[PDB]
């Protein structure tokens, strides 16, 4: 279907250093059933978020939930293949490098993916059996909504 | 000699590294393991004219065309992946850098003293 | 001005020693003095390194 | 023609560096056009479109999809940077202990200005990545693509940015 | 004399014309308009209206030199439809606008003939 990481996560704390730019925040968020963590700027006079909240977040490839790669031109009259539309933030961005904690021997056991949204960074430090999907500069979007 | 060493008798980083084809090559020849050994005294040479030539102990130099730059460049209009084995064999890249410094004429002559 | 020093390991190391400046020039002199450096001993006008040192100095 | 044309003397010999950068107005707004929230509309992006003499026809897609599109400063600005260059700089305020710590290549100030393959990734735009200083973005465009190419690069920079002071304003 | 005459700026010489159409050749169903003798009040009022149109792709405009009288407008459709088409269809649509403004004004102003207090 495209998708390439999916899960719940848990805001921790909103600037631990200090409100920096006006319009965006830097949220860290823990995760669950995966015990991952994430680093994440998100426009917030959009998209108002505080303490405590848990939201899901999914990174797919593509909308078009067939396959059917993006052609990476923006055309809002095609609303035909009935995309993702279950969630209320989408952003458009690409991963600009993968590192590692791995020797000259042996294999990485714990992986970091960073993804740049035109601007507004991200970072995902987990296990490298679930950074598996991610390679540089490949096109992702990122999918988020609040839960209850 | 960390750094500008290359041994060739770990047998798992060079399989880390290298590929297939390449590993089994480099640890079953010895006039490969003779070459890869002269090119580190071609280098520790030059590294003790360099202390000679700049005494204070500076690096920055004026030269011309920029090197990592161009190896950046090229890292992208091959979408070279650095996660993989590679195929390049290095006796390729010493006489590849050899045939290369011999095409940049400033002063053309055969004899001595040209 | 330090004293640039090659050690064992070979690492540059920089080292604070004592220089002397003065006003007044006659370095002929000067340099043929004892435990005063030979080699790293200059003066400010260059007819006097013409006619001490030579035209390359 | 072929010898004292003005782009054709971006570098000079004295020093090899280039000796025309961006200038006095055009500065100011560049570094407030590539802020880490700078958030456009579409008639906004398209009105700006409508200044770049180099561009291909075709519309990028928002940074923000839902809930509904926003382009960004340096999604905009990456379509004025010519072919496929590379480049790393610092921006001015770069607080010396951030290659210590982690958050090196993340740069909660929205440092470290950093140009792949043609499109910038990072970083806020000033002096020290734009003006007349060796390895700026501008020398670099020089090196690579010709001294055809890095004209149209000047005037689409100051025509843009412009177009766009007169929404932002600046005063004292 | 070396300072036009302000009649310049409006009145038409001989061998202009008003508009002028070229296909842009670089991308599908995209045109170019070229109208002659014009500044801003125009330009603006027709680029807000090709923009309310879902059927529009693009639409802008800019005055290449303030110092001389002319704009451009740019406009690109989806493929079952045409820029002179909803070019022309952004213009009636202006005219139906204003001429309803004028007639609900010139029932406000006699709506006081007296006065309503």
């Amino acid at each position: 279907a495209g998708i390439l990481f999916e899960d719940i996560f848990d805001v921790k704390d909103i600037d631990p250093e200090g409100k920096k730019f006006d319009r965006v925040s830097r949220l860290h968020c823990e995760s669950e059933s995966f015990k991952m963590d994430l680093i994440l700027d998100v426009n917030i006079q959009i998209y108002p978020v505080d303490l405590g909240d848990k939201f899901r977040l999914v990174i797919a490839s593509t909308l078009y939930e067939d396959g059917t790669l993006d052609d990476g031109e923006y055309n809002p009259t095609d609303d035909r293949p009935s995309r993702a539309d279950q969630f209320e933030y989408v952003m458009y961005g690409k991963v600009y490098r993968i590192e590692g904690d791995e020797t000259s021997t042996e294999a990485a056991t714990r992986l970091s993916a960073y993804v740049s949204y035109g601007g507004l960074l991200m970072r995902l430090q987990g296990d490298a059996n679930n950074l598996h999907g991610f390679e540089v500069d490949s096109r992702v979007y990122l999918l988020m909504k609040k839960l209850a | 000699e960390k750094k500008f060493r290359f041994d060739y008798t770990n047998e798992r980083a060079l399989r880390r590294t290298l590929q297939e084809d390449l590993v089994k090559d480099v640890l079953s020849n010895a006039h490969i393991q003779n070459e890869l050994e002269r090119e580190f005294e071609r280098m520790r040479e030059d590294r003790e004219v360099l202390r000679v030539i700049f005494p204070t102990g500076d690096s920055k130099v004026v030269l011309p065309c920029n090197l990592l730059r161009m190896i950046w460049n090229a890292q992208k209009i091959f979408h070279i992946n650095p996660r993989l084995p590679s195929d390049l064999h290095p006796i390729k890249v010493v006489e590849g850098v050899k045939e290369l410094s011999k095409k940049l004429v400033i002063v053309n002559g055969d004899d001595p003293l040209s | 001005k330090k004293k640039i020093i090659i050690t064992e390991d070979g690492e540059f190391k920089a080292l604070q020693e004592w220089i002397l400046e003065t006003d007044g020039v006659s370095l002929m002199r000067v340099l043929s003095e004892k435990d005063v450096d030979p080699v790293r001993t200059t003066s400010n006008d260059i007819v006097e390194i013409f006619t001490v040192l030579g035209i390359e100095a | 023609q072929e010898l004292a044309m003005v782009p054709r003397m971006i570098v000079t010999p004295q020093s090899n560096r280039p000796v025309m950068g961006i200038v006095q107005d055009t500065l100011t707004a560049v570094r407030k056009f590539t802020k880490r929230d700078v958030f456009l509309e579409r008639g906004e992006v398209m009105n700006l479109l409508m200044f770049l003499s180099t561009w291909d026809g075709k519309v990028p897609q928002p940074a923000i999809l839902k809930p509904r599109p926003l382009w960004t400063g340096k999604q905009i600005f990456s379509l004025i940077i010519p072919g496929h260059i590379n480049c790393i700089r610092t921006h001015s305020t770069h607080p010396d202990d951030e290659d210590s710590g982690p958050y090196k290549h993340i740069s909660p100030g929205d440092t470290k200005v950093v140009v792949e393959n043609g499109e910038l990734i990072m970083g806020i735009l000033c002096k020290k990545s734009l003006g007349t200083s060796a390895g700026s973005l501008v020398h670099i465009s020089y090196l690579e693509m010709g001294h055809d190419i890095t004209r149209l690069f000047y005037s689409n920079i100051q025509t843009v940015i412009n177009n766009w002071l007169l929404i932002e304003g600046h005063t004292i | 004399m070396n300072a036009p005459p302000a009649f310049e700026s409006f009145l038409l010489f001989e061998g202009e014309k008003k508009i002028t159409i070229n296909k842009d050749t670089k991308v599908p169903n995209a045109c170019l308009f070229t109208i002659n003798k014009e500044d801003h009040t125009l330009g603006n009022i027709i680029k807000s209206q090709l923009l309310k149109d879902p059927q529009v792709l693009f639409a802008g405009y800019k005055v290449p030199h303030p110092l001389e009288h002319k704009i451009i407008i740019r406009v690109q459709t989806t493929p079952d439809y045409s820029p002179q088409e909803a070019f022309t269809n952004a213009i009636t649509d202006l005219i139906s606008e204003l001429s309803l403004l004028e007639e609900r004004f010139r029932v406000a102003i006699k709506d006081k003939q007296e006065g309503i207090e």
